[PDB]
RNA sequence: GGAUUAAAACUAGAGUAGCGAAACGGAUUCGAUACCCGUGUAGUUCUAGUAGUAAACUAUGAAUACAAUUAUUUAUAUAUAUAUAUAUAAAUAAUAAAUGAAAAUGAAAGUAUUCCACCUGAAGAGUACGUUAGCAAUAAUGAAACUCAAAACAAUAGACGG
């Protein structure tokens, strides 16, 4: 696949690490 | 050896879109029925015994000695611009033998697609192999012969 | 009649009585349009308990013995499975035995060795006692001795020669001998063909009858045993 | 668990060929390069006494001292001892030691039993430079090919000569299901026999 | 097509080329042993000037 | 020359003629001849 | 004048070759197929180019 | 199934010059959580492990038989009027034929054969859930619903380019 389409794959993984990171630290100070 | 087969029914088609004269194949049993067949029906010029670097001019005994660097050596024919032997193409495959009963050879004969077998075209050879002799499917059919569909030369 | 297959004993001595054969049978896969073998492995009764893994049997179908057992060994087509079972049984006698006589083989050699690297005498030394001692005539006990050491009685010029001599040195006149034999025979046979009369002379005079009626192979053959009965059989 | 566990790649332990094979290497007067003790002192005395001969022919600066001619063969016995020759020299008069009494005639080197002789040499030598080199995967790599090939070997002999098959086996010191069995040389190998020990 | 496809050696056949391919490797361990002496030989001739006490 | 060289450095036809009864066995004939 | 195609059997060779060794089975190169010399245009040679140079 | 597997990361014990996430400062800027500069913690190093992921790419699985040329190296062999010449292979470059949507491939992406892996519109999604493995980060396995008549590749002529 091109760039231009690989990006959109990026953008996907971006917000999933985005999403996790986020959720660890609540788990932090709900723990 | 049907994978020997294909290499040689692979090797003429290459031979012939060079228009090369004059080529080599393994010397076995079957390659020389085979290549007998071609000739009796007028795909192959000549047919010689020979060895690896060129064709006997003289009879040369084959013995274990030599039976390493036995080549049979055949003829290509060239009409009008064109090659006479255009195509040669295994049926019965390494992977998936065809075993047909007289029965079915006549349909085959007769325009019928037996076992994915496309029917016999007009000006076509089809080769079949019964207890190890190679013999055209028209004169299988004439013996009641039943036996592995080879291949096929046009 | 009953069912009768062909198949290899794949398992036994687990269970009292049964063997697993393995069947296999040619059928058509219509959907790769192709003939194919299907497996199939059965239980199968062996009152005798004679079969083992490894072995080419035909099995024959009988009353229902069990649960899954439904045939039975009904002929040993091939016994490669017992053969395996016999020959290892043999080998573990075979190589012990083998093993030993080596083993004392190597412990005399050691003390051979051992034996030598006590007596202080070389070889260069003793024959330059050898050779002083017959180029002056002085006879210390020490060449008696060496006369032990060596077992060469008799002290000459031709005594030296033969405690030195060299395996190669007889390489070499073997050598000779079998290149010599191999350039008779080709030399022998060569010739007799190229003469057609002095061949059937040839043939007749070794006891040939009628040689001129065979063919070049068939007397060709007979050539070449007769060259090689008159240079190998008289040497 | 009293299933005969023997290891896949060394065999059982204290193998007399194996060790009989081992302990000819380690002899006192080995030589290297194809020497042999024996010929090496006939023939130096067979050049000193040619050289004599030639001085009763040809000849009417004397003899050399038997002390200068003893360091001559010193120097020579020293250079050829195989005790400061390579490792690898030490490997070559194993295969051939190994190859002689597996044979079935003079000049049989192709014989799957004479192969796999030949194997266990080699795959004893390597297994040894593993144990002291644990880090080294290229030649862990080499050592489990070369035991699955020696495997290839003798399946196809237990196929056309069963009862050498099995005498060939109980002489190099493994079993039937060494053999058979499929084998990796995995991780769990090397733990279940302890191959680098502890 | 009516000649026989391969013709197996004869037993004479087969001796005679047992006798050259036999001879052919013990000429070649012969020409090696012969080699390895004549180096012993020459390493022999300068031993004189290796040192070893 | 072989056996019958004349150079310190010889090689092993040398050692092959001595025991194989060459060097000695013309020794005797070159004297025998010069009887 | 040179023949093109034509191969030497090992039983044309009876005799021992320059090395001493006789030759009982045929070699690698007797073993591949040439059917390329057959179609490559021949170097002419002539001996009276060896005097001229 | 097994083994090995960049960088980052992690678990211990050392090391820590230089470099350098982060952090704290200096600038730039309409603003500058950046680009540039400073101080520079983890890391980068070694030893023993965990983990098995990369645009881990030739974006091209492995094996065998075969097909027209040239050039250039390399290797082996042969010859001599001894330094070249003649042979046979390998590699690389440019090609004929053939193949292909074409770009191109060129001894394969050609002519054939054998075996394995994998794919079946886009997006949702390599996500959710479950399971397995790991100290952990995570890795592997891996959907469906809803929505749409799209979506993609090569090439052509333009327009534009700090
Ligand atoms: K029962
Ligand atoms: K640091
Ligand atoms: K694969
Ligand atoms: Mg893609
Ligand atoms: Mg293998
Ligand atoms: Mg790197
Ligand atoms: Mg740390
Ligand atoms: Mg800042
Ligand atoms: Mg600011
Ligand atoms: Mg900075
Ligand atoms: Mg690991
Ligand atoms: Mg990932
Ligand atoms: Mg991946
Ligand atoms: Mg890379
Ligand atoms: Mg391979
Ligand atoms: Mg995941
Ligand atoms: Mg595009």
């Amino acid at each position: 696949d091109s760039v231009m389409r690989k990006r959109k794959k990026k953008m996907k993984k971006h917000k999933l690490r985005k999403r996790r990171k986020r959720e660890k630290a609540e788990r932090r100070k709900l723990s | 050896s049907l994978v020997k087969l294909a290499n040689t029914c692979a090797h003429l088609q290459n031979c012939s879109k060079v228009r090369v004269a004059l080529t080599s194949i393994p010397y076995t049993k079957l390659q020389l029925q085979f290549a007998y067949n071609l000739y009796q029906q007028g795909f192959l010029s000549s047919l010689q015994k020979g060895s690896t670097m060129g064709p006997d001019k003289d009879f040369v005994e084959v013995t274990p000695d030599n039976i390493s660097t036995r080549r049979l050596w055949v003829g290509l024919k060239y009409r009008d611009n064109k090659p006479v032997l255009s195509s040669c193409k295994l049926i019965s495959k390494p992977n998936s033998r065809i075993h047909l009963p007289m029965e079915d050879m006549k349909k085959l004969c007769s325009g019928v697609t037996i076992r994915n077998i496309k029917p016999l075209q007009p000006g076509e050879l089809i080769l079949v192999r019964a207890h190890n002799n190679i013999m055209d499917i028209n004169e299988a059919i004439s013996k009641k012969l039943d036996g592995e569909v080879l291949c096929r030369v046009k | 009649a009953r069912q009768n297959f062909l198949g290899l004993v794949v398992s036994q001595g687990k269970m009292q009585k049964t063997v697993k054969v393995r069947v296999e049978t040619k059928v058509f896969n219509k959907k790769i349009n192709k003939e194919l073998f299907h497996r199939r492995d059965y239980l199968v009764h062996d009152e005798g308990e004679i079969s083992r893994e490894g072995d080419l049997v035909r099995i024959e179908a009988t009353r229902p013995l069990s649960k899954r057992k439904f045939f039975a060994i009904a002929e040993i087509i091939r016994n490669k499975g017992q053969q395996f079972a016999l020959y290892e049984s043999e080998a573990q006698l075979s190589v012990a035995k083998e093993e030993a006589q080596k083993a004392k083989e190597f412990l005399d050699k050691r003390s051979v060795r051992e034996n030598k690297l006590n007596e202080k005498t070389t070889l260069l030394r003793d024959i330059r006692t050898i050779q002083d001692a017959l180029s002056s005539g002085s006879t210390p006990k020490e060449l008696l001795e060496i006369k032990q050491r060596y077992g060469i009685q008799d002290f000459s010029q031709e005594t030296v020669r033969q405690l030195l001599q060299l395996d190669i040195s007889g390489l070499e006149v073997n050598l000779e001998k079998q290149r010599s034999l191999i350039d008779r025979i080709q030399t022998r046979l060569s010739e007799l063909l190229s003469n057609d009369l002095k061949c059937d002379q040839f043939l007749k005079d070794h006891g040939v009858e009628d040689p001129l009626t065979l063919k070049k192979n068939i007397k060709k053959n007979l050539l070449r045993k007769h060259v090689m009965m008159d240079m190998q059989q008289p040497s | 668990a009293s299933t005969d566990k023997v290891d896949p790649v060394l065999g059982r332990a204290d193998t007399p060929f194996i060790t009989r094979i081992m302990a000819e290497l380690k002899e006192p007067l080995v030589l290297s390069k194809g020497y042999n003790i024996e010929e090496v002192d006939k023939f130096l005395a067979a050049i000193e006494s040619a050289k004599r001969e030639r001085a009763e022919l040809s000849g009417l600066v004397g003899i050399e001292d038997i002390e200068k001619l003893e360091d001559r063969r010193e120097a020579i016995l020293r250079i050829l001892s195989m005790r400061n020759s390579e490792n690898k020299n030490a490997i070559k008069m194993a295969v051939e030691l190994a190859r002689k009494e597996f044979e079935r005639f003079p000049g049989d080197t192709g014989s799957s039993e004479v192969q796999a002789a030949c194997m266990t040499v080699r795959i004893q030598n390597m297994a040894n430079h593993i144990k002291e080199h644990r880090k080294d995967f290229a030649n862990t790599r080499n050592l489990r090919i070369l035991v699955q090939q020696r495997q290839a070997i003798l399946r196809y002999l237990k196929r056309d000569n069963p009862e050498k098959y099995y005498w060939t086996i109980q002489k190099l010191g493994l079993n039937d299901a060494a053999i058979t069995d499929e084998f990796n040389m995995d991780r769990r190998y090397m733990q279940d026999y302890e191959f680098f020990g502890d | 097509m009516s000649q026989p496809l391969l013709r197996n050696r004869s037993p004479e056949e087969s001796e005679l080329l047992k006798l050259k391919r036999n001879y052919n490797r013990s000429l070649l361990n012969f020409q090696a042993h012969k080699k390895k002496l004549n180096e012993l030989l020459n390493l022999y001739h300068v031993a004189n000037e290796f040192i070893v006490t | 020359m072989g056996s019958l060289s004349n150079e310190k450095f010889f090689d092993i036809s040398l050692v092959d003629s001595y025991l194989n009864k060459d060097l000695k066995n013309i020794s005797n004939k070159i004297d025998s001849k010069l009887n | 004048g040179h023949i093109i195609g034509k191969l030497v059997d090992v039983t044309e060779q009876p005799h021992a070759n320059n090395k001493g060794l006789y030759k009982t089975r045929p070699n690698s190169s007797d073993k591949r197929v040439g059917v390329k010399r057959l179609y490559r245009p021949p170097k002419l040679t002539y001996v009276e180019d060896r005097l001229r140079s």
